[PDB]
RNA sequence: CAUCCAAAAUCGAGUAACAAUUGGAGGACAAGUCUGGUGCCAGCACCCGCGGUAAUUCCAGCUCCAAAAGCGUAUAUUAAUGC
RNA sequence: GAAGAUGAUUAGAGACCAUUGUAGUCCACACUGCAAACGAUGACACCCAUGAAUUGGGGA
């Protein structure tokens, strides 16, 4: 239980910081070595530079194949996989184009049906890529 | 409705003139076993009727399963009286049609007080209660005036129909169980007049039941 | 061992008044203790009590009406000042209206609504409904 | 009796019936908190019509309390003699 | 730098926004008075709860305290002044009793309309915008300007105006 | 910004082309018993789950919904948490 | 009686079973402190009702 004495002050703040430590959603926050492993430094966003398409399969209840990149990161010199989020967009990345890179959804586990990848590319060339989908603007090879 | 045959003291009482409202028949408690006691001294334009859920249940059965329906009913008036039915049939009309028969028997009036302001006619209840069916339990809070009804939509229902309009509450455990929760917020309802406090105490006067004084036409009735 | 004399006062009145029981004995008996009792026989929620002399120390025994419905004990003895009155009176009690809390001052023991009343705030003691 | 307005005017549905036992409000959702009502009687057993009323709650049935403090109740009315 | 003024939000929007029984209660109003938008259902029910959390602090002390008497008279004071409450309250419960509607009647779209001088309310916000009415003397082209008891008997029209 | 289109003398809307968008409609969560196309592919999906030719969820159209000159997306942080 | 050996059982079998057999099982003096070391119920203190027995002391 707890101490309801007078002095009794010392030995419940000591309680609460070693059972904090028993929280993740504590380490998460104040330690380094979560902002470290995070590939963008804990950053909003990053820059690579597209390496090579990679095929991608799926899990077990949905069969599927999904369209993926490989990607370097020019910041930390990384490598990290990253799923292509509209449908017939491969198209619109290339090799050596300079890529934007973003999380997606909940960021400490991986999404369903594309395991290792919590990464979705927003922006190629610093164009919106939805904006190619849903056709507005055009690819620049310029 | 259909024509219909009291075969309960009480019955006879409320189709004659005799008892003329609930509040005599809980007075002296008695048990109210047939819906029709409610419908006559209750007259409709002050009763409403919602159904809080409907859910099929499954019984395990070699190969193919029978199913079922639960569903809730509540039920009451504004003026401070509520009663939560529950019920079951193999059918979505059949478990509708039961429940708000078994609501209108489960009834139970509804003490309203104040927050220690005094206007009006009472707007508050009077003091903190707790009801639990399952791990939940509730915790309601009696609030000032213009607070509004503060509870999640579920309870929201249920505090509108015993005309509590100001209130704090939070709620405990296993929450998103549906029914669970609806018997729990009724209990706390309830518990008001089970709490003794100053204002109620002289040694209030009790009389004869409203039976026993009929005593004779309910001779008279039976023949 | 108690470590708070109310503490086991106060537990014994508490199970007795929910058996229904129209009478309860008391182990010890102190100064204070009288004074809790004092208060609520005053205020309708006790019939009488006796202290009996044992010359060593005494046994108190009261008659129950049956009137109370809970009489705590406030344990560390915070203290409570002329705005947070207002802070314990809502927390743990379950009204405004008939809710007293019991507290010490210099000036003697009183109910919240008289400390209020002389403007002096001090440390809790304890509560009944 | 009763909760009040500041105008003085009753609010309550109804004011609950005491169980002289306990001093505790007898609910209506507790039936088995029964009105035993006993006829008097004077000099040459004639009876003076129902007059007196106990009231027993529905919590000292669930352990049978209940002869208990109806004899200390009718004791004190005279009701029963005592040596 | 060296920017000394403030900005504040005067409308926040309700948590969880799908509920039905809120979008109901929405509509009703929107359409009802005229309305633009339901930012403006919003920023009336921020400076009523503003209101009500004083007043509710204020209901909690003693007799005789300096909190009370001073800001109880001008809480009350000003529900007086626009025609809120009348004179016939004092008790900061009536206070309390205040909800959206009485707001939104004595907004000028609304009182407008009321006083005879359009024939709909979307049709008085028109008259307001297009700078045709007054609210003694003075024009006001805004909409959701608060009319005192006092000058809604003396609204009239614009001197600008060709309908006066 | 405001005040004005003469004080003798000074402009101007009718598809009011001076034309509102960004996300959604199986559940959670406000809104489709739709029509075409695709057929465990393409893709959608924070999560539960959709797609194997009978798709309320995909790809299009119409219809309706929420917020609105603002609306989505990412990350951190706070509330939600009596986790 | 772990290990080992031999015979069965079995598709395969130091298996489970059978015949053997070393460490160990015992004692003294040293270590080890690892158990479902369980009542899966921490320690001290107060209040709390129904019936029939048992184990020690004391009382008539």
């Amino acid at each position: 239980t707890k101490a309801n004495g007078q002095h009794a002050a010392r030995k419940l703040v000591r309680l609460r910081r070693k059972n904090r430590w028993a929280d993740k959603g504590w380490k998460k926050s104040h330690t380094f070595v979560a902002q470290k492993a995070n590939p963008f430094g804990g950053s909003s966003h990053a820059k690579g530079i597209v390496l090579e398409k990679i095929g991608v399969g799926a899990k077990q209840p949905n069969s599927a194949i999904r369209k993926c990149v490989r990607v370097q990161l020019i910041k930390n010199d990384k490598k990290i996989i990253a799923f292509v989020p509209n449908d017939g967009c491969l198209h619109f990345i290339e090799e050596n184009d300079e890529v934007l890179v973003s999380g997606f959804g909940r960021s400490g586990h991986a999404v369903g049906d594309i395991p290792g990848v919590r990464f979705k590319i927003v922006k190629v060339s610093n164009v919106g890529l939805y904006a190619l989908y849903r056709q507005k603007k055009e690819k620049p090879r310029n | 409705k259909e024509e219909w045959v009291p075969c309960t003291k009480l019955g006879r009482l409320v189709k004659e003139q005799k008892i003329t409202s609930l509040e005599e028949i809980f007075l002296f408690s008695m048990p109210i076993k047939e819906h029709q006691i409610v419908d006559q001294l209750i007259k409709e334009s002050d009763m409403r009727d919602e159904l809080m859920l409907i859910v099929p249940v499954q019984k395990a059965t070699s190969a193919g399963q029978r199913t079922r329906f639960k569903a809730f009913n509540i039920v009451g008036d504004g003026n401070g009286h509520i009663g939560v039915g529950a019920r079951v049939g193999k059918e979505v009309s059949l478990a509708i049609r039961a429940s708000m028969i078994a609501a209108k028997l489960n009834v139970v009036p509804i003490r309203r007080g104040y927050w220690g302001n005094k206007i009006g006619e009472p707007h508050t209840i009077p003091m903190k209660v707790t009801g639990k069916c399952g791990s939940v339990s509730v915790r309601l809070i009696p609030a000032p005036r213009g607070a509004g009804i503060v509870a999640a939509p579920v309870p929201k229902k249920i505090l509108e129909f015993a005309g509590v309009e100001d209130v704090y509450t939070s709620s405990c455990g296993n929450t998103r169980t549906r029914g669970n929760f609806i018997m729990a917020t009724f209990y706390a309802l309830r518990k008001t007049y089970g709490f003794l406090t100053p204002d109620l105490w002289a040694e209030t006067e009790v009389s004869r039941d409203p039976t026993d004084e009929h005593s004779d036409f309910l001779t008279m009735g039976s023949k | 061992t108690m470590m708070s004399v109310l503490a086991n006062a106060l537990r014994c009145i508490a199970s007795a008044e929910r058996r229904g029981k129209r009478q309860v004995l008391i182990r010890p008996s102190s100064k204070v203790v009288v004074k809790f009792l004092q208060v609520m026989q005053k205020h309708g929620y006790i019939g009488e009590f006796e202290i009996i002399d044992d010359h060593r120390a005494g046994k108190i025994v009261v008659n129950l009406n049956g009137r109370l419905n809970k009489c705590g004990a406030i344990c560390p003895r915070f203290d409570c000042t002329t705005p947070d009155f207002e802070k314990w009176v809502k927390n743990i009690l379950p009204s405004r209206q008939f809710g007293f809390v019991v507290l010490t001052t210099s000036l003697g023991i009183m109910d919240h609504e008289e400390a209020r009343a002389r403007n002096t705030g001090g440390k809790v003691l304890g509560f009944f409904y | 009796i009763g909760t009040y307005n500041e105008e003085g005017v009753n609010v309550d549905l109804y004011i609950p019936r005491k169980c002289h036992a306990t001093n505790n409000l007898i609910t209506s959702y507790d039936h088995s908190a029964v009105q035993i009502a006993i006829a008097n009687v004077d000099a040459n057993g004639v009876l003076n019509g129902t007059t007196t009323t106990f009231c027993i709650a529905g919590y000292l049935r669930r352990q049978a309390e209940s002869d208990h403090a109806i004899n200390h109740l009718a004791i004190s009315k005279g009701i029963i003699r005592i040596k | 730098m060296r920017n000394y003024n403030n900005f504040n939000r005067v409308w926040k929007a309700p948590r969880r926004p799908f509920e039905k029984e809120r979008l109901d209660r929405e509509m009703k109003l929107c359409g009802q008075y005229g309305l633009r938008c339901k930012r403006e259902i919003w920023r009336v029910n921020m400076t009523l709860s503003k209101m009500r959390r004083t007043a509710r602090l204020l209901l909690t002390l003693p007799e005789n305290h300096p909190r009370r008497q001073l800001e109880g008279s001008a809480i009350m004071r000003r529900c007086h002044d626009y025609g809120f409450l009348e004179e016939e309250k004092d008790k900061l419960d009536y206070v309390l009793s205040l909800t959206v509607p009485d707001i939104l009647e004595r907004r000028l779209q609304t009182v407008v309309f009321k006083h005879g001088l359009a024939k709909s309310v979307h049709h008085a916000r028109v008259l307001i915008l297009q700078r045709h009415i007054a609210v003694a003397k003075q024009i006001v082209t805004i909409p959701s300007f608060i009319v005192r008891v006092s000058s809604e008997h003396h609204i009239a029209f614009a001197d600008a105006s060709p309908f006066g």
